[PDB]
């Protein structure tokens, strides 16, 4: 396991030095069982003995898994070493993997120990094996190779591997090698006999650099279990998902449920987490038992009905197009599928609005399209064609009068219900020959009282008393009254930029029941106009 | 020639910024480009011991079919500010907005021959990302003075001042400003001879070793505008307009009164009293109501006070410039640049070609570039924008239409209210 590999120069943090930490503990037999392994690591040249001539120190403990293992507590080193380039924050997603006729998995052994460490560094990594009392001088060792648990080991091993592989993929650039941590994944289109030749060649190449590889053929035979996935030579899916059935549900359980569901939603379509996470809305207690709702139980039941049958996805083929289609589940939840061929889904997903209390369907569709765009760029490096349940004249009307600047790429119509619509439109200009309601509302901050009402141009007046409301809610309530007591054409005038701003956004749904009612009223009307005048300027207003 | 020593502000580390995922197209561009760039000794491949990173994007040069590498050096600029502002900082002349023609050139190809300080080379590290996280990106750091860094023109400033001297001697009515990779040349001349004078300057820089890719359509342009040419004499705070009507109605007067009451924040001398009493009785919106003598008095008064410049509006070099763009629809966008609220240092409106050419995001992007350019011309730096766009959307499509060498700071507002036609 020796290596002639160029080493990465390492420094500690500025104005810092190596760790000095004392270790007494513990047993006679831990001390005894450490020496045996230490000798072998020394013989293999992975470590070397030293007298001080200061080594510094690091705490060292021994653990048992028949075969003992050496554990070093490096927390007092890692804090003192320089920061490194982060390695991989995430893993390759199977949806974007090139399909090859054969795939081989090769794991290297003693990975970090198979790469050398910087010479002017090693002195900081040294430690001691305590003699059995008797104030007897300790056994001081230091690391000549990348230590386990050290801050720079993953990055440096990964780098050394990256450089080592370079004069190979040059010789045979028909073979594709994915690098992940200690693992190397190979795949190709060659003959099954030629592929097995290339793997065997690469193994020897790595062997000359001091990298071990599985001897029996090459280890794991498909399907593979990797990072919670299942990789078949044709199709891919997730690992078995078990949703527990219990009477008591804590926050700890709901976190796992939401986790597993969110996870399983990448392939299994139709999974809805909205109601189940509503229980997780209490963010406070971790161990508190949370009672389920009637909507959440049903949601989980639906998810179970989806998780009965197995379903799986396909792989990526650049020579073919990329298509994505979106469906609305109605609660603010959306599901989407990304495919090449109609019956073969690469992967599925879900998008649900959280932030904000007021949103319409077109905007949510835009945000869904957005998430799909980002995800698509990340995974396949391109953007999909879009199949969306919306008429062009609907969308075109939406983004023209919308204050934000939105965008959607090339997309073709889909008539699959439910379609996204504009259920109503407020009139741009006032209606001539229509009753004009002057609405206002008010509340007391302390008593949470206050009233909502209107005075028309025809002299009609009304006031409804309201208990347990807020200053804003009454400002919505008045505009509600104006919608109830009017004809099919009504001009409303309100002083509240709150309510005005809300209604002008044209929401088709909300959390507040009052707003739901107002939407209901707005759909039934023929023509609706809403104007705005400054409050407390004494113009046409109400004083209550 | 060796190197000018570059130190960050004491108590600050180097830039660590995540790299945005990119299209395979853009990745191929940033691979090819950085490959030949590595072959020219301008950049080198680094190791795992270099934790620093800076974003990188692929844009179009101007109208060109060939790609261009655009580094977002912002976070490095914030941490190098002692170098390019305090110590080596480049002064901004306050008379550039005075001239009637200002042509902008790209001199950024000059910095590529100047070596960067060895100890500081690790900070300029950038990563060319891969697809689906196959591998971590291709790592590179800058051996030469990088484009987009504010320290590059600060260092090159001496050589630049030496080169421009024989030109400034021959015509000392011309003021020249250098902002990073861009050379803003002001003049009072006729358009016809201004463009020629500009060509004189271009060939002057060209014969002294600065090769500027301002070479235009050569002789005959197919359909396009030759130069990038502004006219700051028309840049000033624009007045507020009260819509003129033959006959006024109730609701029209309501919108009027509301608008004026909004204008009462920038103009304490506004009185709506005579317009408030005329709406006293509760009438229909569509009822046609004529104005009185007092009301017309109050209209003619506030029409006069509205076209006067706001008293006591002064630029503060300590404070940042802040820009707001709001969407007016039909390819028109209105914008205001202020430091403190309701004190508007500059206001205006930007519009585009009517037909199927441009869309929302494109219009907004170009608008940002324009406003930024005007701000550079006037106060000598870029405003932080409050953008009327979804964050993740802008973070996606902004590079497509971005032809500028710099990248001003920005943030995204989800609110903006009834202020629509108030600025129209
Ligand atoms: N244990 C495991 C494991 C294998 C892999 C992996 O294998 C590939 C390597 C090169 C090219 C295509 C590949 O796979 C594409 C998908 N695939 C996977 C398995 C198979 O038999 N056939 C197939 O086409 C890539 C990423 C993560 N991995 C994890």
């Amino acid at each position: 396991p020796i290596s002639p590999i160029e080493t990465v120069p390492v420094k500690l943090k500025p104005g810092m030095d190596g760790p000095k930490v004392k270790q007494w503990p513990l047993t006679e037999e831990k001390i005894k069982a450490l020496v045996e392994i230490c000798t072998e690591m020394e013989k293999e040249g992975k470590i070397s003995k030293i007298g001080p001539e200061n080594p510094y120190n690091t705490p060292v403990f021994a653990i048992k898994k028949t075969k003992w293992r050496k554990l070093v507590d490096f927390r007092e080193l890692n804090k003192r070493t320089q920061d490194f380039w982060e390695v991989q924050l995430g893993i390759p997603h199977p949806a974007g993997l090139p399909k090859k006729k054969s795939v081989t998995v090769l794991d290297v052994g003693d990975a970090y120990f198979s790469v050398p460490l910087d010479e002017d560094f090693r002195k900081y990594t040294a430690f001691t094996i305590p003699s059995i009392n008797n104030e007897t001088p300790g056994i001081r060792y230091q690391y000549n190779v990348l230590p386990q648990g050290w801050k720079g080991s993953p990055a440096i091993f990964q780098s050394s591997m990256t450089k080592i592989l370079e004069p190979f993929a040059a010789q045979n650039p028909d073979i594709v090698i994915y690098q992940y941590m200690d693992d190397l994944y190979v795949g190709s289109d060659l003959e099954i006999g030629q592929h097995r030749t290339k793997i065997e060649e690469l193994r020897q190449h790595l062997l000359r650099w001091g990298l071990t590889t599985p001897d029996k053929k090459h280890q794991k035979e498909p399907p593979f279990l990797w990072m919670g996935y299942e990789l078949h030579p044709d199709k891919w899916t997730v690992q078995p998902i078990v949703l527990p059935e219990k009477d008591s549900w804590t926050v700890n359980d709901i976190q796992k449920l939401v986790g597993k569901l969110n996870w399983a939603s990448q392939i299994y379509p139709g999974i809805k987490v909205r109601q189940l996470s509503k229980l997780l809305r209490g963010t406070k207690a971790l161990t508190e038992v949370i009672p389920l709702t009637e909507e959440a139980e049903l949601e989980l039941a639906e998810n179970r009905e989806i998780l009965k049958e197995p379903v799986h996805g396909v792989y990526y083929d650049p020579s073919k197009d990329l298509i994505a289609e979106i469906q609305k589940q109605g609660q603010g939840q959306w599901t989407y599928q990304i495919y090449q061929e109609p019956f073969k889904n690469l992967k599925t997903g879900k998008y649900a609005r959280m932030r904000g209390a007021h949103t319409n369907d077109v905007k949510q569709l835009t945000e869904a399209v957005q998430k799909i765009t980002t995800e698509s760029i990340v995974i396949w490096g391109k953007t999909p064609k879009f199949k969306l349940p919306i008429q062009k004249e609907t969308w075109e009307t939406w983004w023209t009068e919308y204050w934000q600047a939105t965008w959607i790429p090339e997309w073709e119509f889909v008539n699959t219900p439910p379609l996204v619509k504009l259920w109503y439109q407020l009139e741009k200009e006032p209606i001539v020959g229509a009753e004009t309601f002057y609405v206002d509302g008010a509340a007391n901050r302390e008593t949470k009282l206050g009233k909502a009402g209107y005075v028309t141009n025809k002299g009609r007046q009304k006031v409804v008393p309201l208990t347990n409301t807020t200053n804003q809610k009454t400002e919505l309530q008045a505009i509600y009254l104006a919608l109830q007591d009017s004809g099919l054409e009504v001009n409303i005038v309100t002083d509240s930029q709150y309510a005005l701003g809300i209604i002008q956004a044209q929401p088709d749904k909300s959390e507040s029941e009052l707003v739901n009612q107002i939407i209901e009223q707005l759909i039934k009307k023929e023509k609706v106009y809403l104007a705005w005048v400054p409050a407390h300027k004494g113009i046409g207003g109400n004083e209550q | 020639i060796e190197t000018v020593p570059v130190k960050l502000k004491p108590g600050m580390d180097g830039p660590k910024v995540k790299q945005w995922p990119l299209t395979e197209e853009k990745i191929k561009a940033l691979v090819e480009i950085c490959t030949e760039m590595e072959k020219e000794g301008k950049i080198s491949k680094i190791g795992p011991e270099n934790p620093y990173n800076t974003p990188v994007f692929a844009i179009k040069k101007k109208d060109s079919t060939k790609w261009r590498k655009l580094v977002d050096f912002r976070e490095l600029n914030k941490r190098t500010q002692d170098f390019w502002e305090v110590q080596l900082g480049i002064p901004h002349p306050a008379g550039l907005k005075k001239k009637k023609s200002v042509t902008v050139l790209d001199v950024g190809d000059a910095y590529f021959s100047v070596p960067l300080d060895e100890d500081f080379r690790k900070y300029t590290a950038f990563t060319i990302p891969s697809i689906n996280n196959e591998t971590p990106g291709i790592r590179y750091q800058y051996n030469v003075l990088p484009q987009g860094w504010k320290g590059s023109p600060a260092i090159f400033q001496s050589s630049m001042t030496k080169i421009l001297e024989p030109f400034k001697k021959q015509n000392p009515d011309i003021v020249i400003y250098q902002y990073m990779d861009d050379l803003y040349v002001g003049s009072d001349l006729e358009i016809g001879q201004h463009r020629t004078k500009i060509e004189e300057l271009r060939q002057h820089l060209l014969r002294w070793g600065l090769t500027t890719p301002d070479k235009k359509h050569q002789k005959e342009p197919p359909f396009l505008w030759m130069g990038y040419e502004l006219h700051p004499d028309k840049w000033t705070v624009q007045p507020i307009v009260l819509p003129e009507k033959d006959s006024w109605t109730v609701n029209d007067i309501q919108k009027l009164v509301g608008k004026l009451n909004w204008a009462s924040q920038i103009y304490p001398g506004i009185k709506v009293r005579q317009l408030s009493k005329l709406l006293r009785g509760t009438k229909a919106l569509t009822e046609v109501i004529p104005l009185t003598e007092e009301a017309e008095l109050e209209l003619a008064e506030n029409r006069e006070i509205l076209k006067e410049p706001v008293h006591g509006v002064y630029y503060d070099p300590s404070k940042d410039l802040i820009a707001e763009i709001q969407k007016q629809g039909q390819g028109q966008w209105t914008y205001q640049i202020y430091q403190e609220p309701f004190k508007n240092l500059k206001t205006g409106k930007y519009a585009r070609m009517r037909g199927a050419h441009t869309n929302d995001v494109k219009q907004l992007t170009e608008a940002v570039q324009k406003i930024t350019t005007e701000s550079i011309v006037i106060w000598g730096k870029t405003p932080k924008f409050k953008l009327p766009i979804q964050k993740e959307t802008w973070e996606t499509w902004w590079t497509e239409y971005w032809q500028a060498t710099w990248i001003p700071e920005w943030e995204f507002v989800n609110t903006p209210p009834l202020v629509k036609l108030w600025y129209q």
